[PDB]
């Protein structure tokens, strides 16, 4: 039988980039065909390997990460950047194999009230490893002694709602990103 | 140190979102004004207004000194602002309360001609237009006349309040009085040989108002040897211009005057708002032509988001909108332009300048929020205006198809073209000075208000050399009857993006390897002198003014050289035609005496 790649592209909810979720590809004829014959990606970004190669190429597990971004943060989703999204929410690791997707979906993901489902990390101390994940609400000291549990002066929630809107810019729209990570039962 | 690194990255993400729930209020009201929308516009305006305010207060804990990086220096000191609530709780209420009224009478004002009472006319289009196109002496009086004696004397009262209630403001602020408050805006306390103190910006505007001098004088002679013909029997060869008489209301531009004062109107004129309409344009056409003028230098195209969100014509089909041409950076990358633009060549020049505006919201969108902003007040008015003065050369609209190929380009339609240009570019720079210069020394204590008004007239014929056709006492107010002065906006800004759009001009056009006169410069084609734009567009606010305009002048003060060679064609014109006669004015004359 065939990958279901489905389970992940069309997914009906994605989730936010500071939890976001993996799923581990196994025994199964991977289908890059229809990822390729379509504009429906906005970036299409590959790295370690070539768009065209993995076709007939076998692989011992494939990784689908999805999660969502604004317009600016899909240009961190990239092995060696240091912007809030690399650093605190996902990081990729230097010796990336793969490829990442992503679309916009300002037409799904951004309400006229402005859909603040999406979260994001934005305090932490030190930087997040590559594949790293971190799902914590824990209270950021940022100065001095910590909050016992409380938010306040110099003490911070770690993490902040995206928000997107309609009118919003194109680098301020959603998008909906998925890291194809491949690891060396999968092949075309 | 890290502790200030974390409030900003925690104000830079909550403000945004404040900013734009604000801003898309206030887009919302201008757009389709409703009782209901003038809540949305307050209340999503008021949360946010409640939050800047107790982040200053938060920033204001952190010690200044204690910084190091240059970025987040001068990311607190735009935090560490003390604001207006500083003032008591009930002195708050009232003096936002008196400018409302101020702000409601102003365009409220509505004038009765007593020859026929049933007719009212408000500022605009009412009285504005028979300031702007009557040739009665009467006439012009009147509406002159009218606008100070009715809706003048009510700002009176208020004004007397304005005064008292926002100096409490700015003394409580560290500074000197509310003329103090305004002239931080130039103030800069940082890099060494970049600093600017704020007694520094009185001292430099006189020192190079001396140089526009000369240029002036002449202008004023030529015109009213030319105003002698329109009115005559009415201004003395010797005496000031009545206000009255310069153009419209309150004798800020004098561009009206160039159907009285062109020097070669024989010559077929250079407004050509007529092809514009043989030709089916639409506002589409204008700023969609405009939005090729960008593009041809390396600057991007307007966003989708932007032909899809503004407001280009009038809405008409059911609503209102204040038709004032503005440009909104509302955030979130949504870049928008309210404008009710007509097929005129000065809404074709219009549309230049306010997406000039956008150009530079949209270098330093990448800067911090607390840095989207301009160098100083003056730098966005002249990014506009650098953008018309290569749109309004006969080369220019040749090239777009507006122009006929073979119009004759004579050394006497540069003259007719330099002359309009001053018209309305030298003519209010003493204006501007003098009008400053007078709520600069109220607001500083040295005009007593049983006074105001003598000492007002007193320096309108010494500076502007401009006389009032009626007395005034006390109860007047034409100070207030500007928009800058009765809706609480600084006006010097207006004089500093003068010189600083010739500045700009001289070094853009060197960049662009100009070879003719500085008038005769189009600075399309150049995506090399685009660049050198760029540069300083993207700096925003965060370093200095004076390194900003270093960064394309060389200069870190402003220069009044670029102007002066801008109009020394028409400059030795000038003083041709004044041979014969009187240069200057006598400070004594009086239309009625
Ligand atoms: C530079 O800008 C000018 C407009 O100021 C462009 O000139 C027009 O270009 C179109 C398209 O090629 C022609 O149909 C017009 O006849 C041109 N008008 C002129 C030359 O007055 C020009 O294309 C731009 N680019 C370059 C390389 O010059
Ligand atoms: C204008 O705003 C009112 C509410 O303030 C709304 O009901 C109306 O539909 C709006 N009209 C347009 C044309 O947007
Ligand atoms: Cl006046
Ligand atoms: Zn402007």
């Amino acid at each position: 039988n065939l990958c279901p790649f489905g389970e992940v592209f069309n997914a009906t909810k994605f989730p936010s980039v500071y939890a976001w979720e993996r799923k581990k590809i196994s025994n199964c004829v991977a289908d890059y065909s229809v990822l390729y014959n379509s504009t429906f990606f906005s970036t299409f970004k590959c790295y370690g390997v070539s768009a065209t190669k993995l076709n007939d190429l076998c692989f011992s597990n494939v990784y689908a990460d999805s999660f969502v971004v604004k317009g600016d943060d899909v240009r961190q989703i990239a092995p060696g950047q240091t912007g809030v999204i690399a650093d605190y929410n996902y990081k990729l690791p230097d010796d990336f194999m793969g490829c990442v997707l992503a679309w916009n979906t300002r037409n799904i993901d951004a309400t006229s009230t402005g859909n603040y489902n999406y979260k994001y990390r934005l305090f932490r101390k030190a930087n997040l490893k590559p594949f790293e994940r971190d799902i914590s609400t824990e209270i950021y000291q940022a100065g001095s002694k910590p909050c016992n549990g409380q938010t306040g002066l110099n003490c911070y929630y770690p993490l902040y709602r995206y928000g997107f809107y309609p009118t919003d810019g194109v680098g301020y729209q959603p998008y909906r990103v998925v890291v194809l990570s491949f690891e060396l039962t999968v092949c075309g | 140190e890290e502790n200030a690194k974390t409030f900003l990255n925690n104000f830079n993400q909550e403000a945004e979102d404040l900013s734009y729930q604000s801003s898309l209020a206030s887009w919302n009201y201008n757009t389709n004004i409703t009782e209901e929308n003038v809540q949305n516009m307050n209340n999503a305006g008021d949360k946010w207004s409640a939050f800047l305010k107790e982040q200053s207060k938060t920033a204001q804990s952190f010690s200044l000194q204690e910084i190091q990086t240059p970025i987040i220096k001068r990311q607190l000191q735009a935090l560490q602002q003390n604001g207006s609530s500083v003032l008591s709780e009930d002195k708050s209420k009232r003096l936002n309360t008196i400018l409302n009224t101020m702000s409601t009478i102003y365009s409220t004002g509505k004038v009765c001609n007593p020859d026929n009472p049933q007719e009212c006319l408000l500022l605009e289009p009412g009285l504005n237009e028979i300031m702007a196109n009557s040739l009665d002496y009467n006439e012009r009086l009147w509406a002159w006349e009218s606008w100070r004696s009715e809706v003048g004397k009510q700002l009176r009262p208020l004004y007397e309040e304005y005064v008292v209630l926002k100096n409490e403001m700015a003394r409580a602020n560290h500074y000197e009085d509310y003329g103090d408050y305004w002239r931080g805006d130039y103030e800069v306390n940082g890099v060494d040989g970049y600093d600017y103190s704020r007694g520094q910006l009185i001292e430099d505007v006189e020192h190079t108002f001396e140089e526009i001098k000369p240029l002036y004088e002449h202008l004023h002679a030529y015109v009213r040897a030319k105003l002698m013909n329109a009115y005559p029997s009415y201004i003395s060869p010797i005496g000031c211009l009545p206000a009255h008489l310069l153009g419209d209301m309150w004798g800020r531009f004098w561009t009206n005057l160039y159907s009285l004062t062109v020097p070669f109107g024989q010559k077929p004129n250079i407004d050509v708002t007529d092809a514009m309409v043989d030709q089916a344009w639409d506002a589409q056409r204008i700023f969609k032509e405009a939005e090729k003028f960008f593009v041809s230098v390396g600057l991007p195209h307007m966003t989708q988001g932007f032909w899809a969100n503004s407001m280009l014509t009038e809405p008409a089909d059911g609503r209102k909108v204040v038709c004032h041409p503005t440009a909104w950076d509302l955030g979130h990358g949504d870049f928008r332009i309210k404008m009710c633009t007509k097929v005129t060549m000065d809404d074709f020049l219009t549309a230049h300048h306010e997406m000039g505006h956008i150009q530079y919201d949209m270098a330093y969108a990448a800067q911090p929020f607390l840095l989207r902003n301009g160098a100083n007040e003056g730098f966005h008015e002249a990014v506009g205006e650098i953008m018309s003065l290569s749109a309004a050369t006969p080369k220019h609209l040749k090239s777009i198809g507006l122009l006929s190929p073979d119009f004759q380009e004579d050394n006497e339609t540069e003259i007719n073209f330099l002359l309009k240009q001053a018209l309305t570019i030298v003519g209010t720079l003493p204006f501007t000075y003098m009008l400053e210069k007078w709520r600069w020394m109220v607001f500083k204590g040295e005009i007593p208000k049983d006074q105001w008004m003598k000492k007002w007239w007193e320096m309108k014929r010494e500076i502007v050399g401009v006389v009032e056709p009626v007395p005034h006492d006390e109860t007047y107010c034409d100070p207030a009857s500007l928009f800058h002065v009765s809706n609480d906006y600084s006006f010097i800004r207006y004089y500093t993006r003068t010189l600083y759009q010739f500045q700009f001009q001289e070094a853009l056009c060197q960049a662009a390897k100009h070879e003719g006169p500085l008038h005769k410069c189009d600075i399309s084609n150049s995506t090399e002198a685009g660049q050198k734009l760029f540069n300083m567009l993207r700096l925003g606010k965060s370093e200095p003014w004076t390194l900003a305009l270093e960064n394309v002048v060389g200069a870190k003060n402003m220069n009044v050289r670029p102007l002066l060679n801008y109009f020394e064609p028409l400059f030795t014109w000038l003083k041709d035609q004044n041979k014969n006669s009187f240069v200057g004015w006598s400070t004594d004359w009086s239309p009625y005496a």
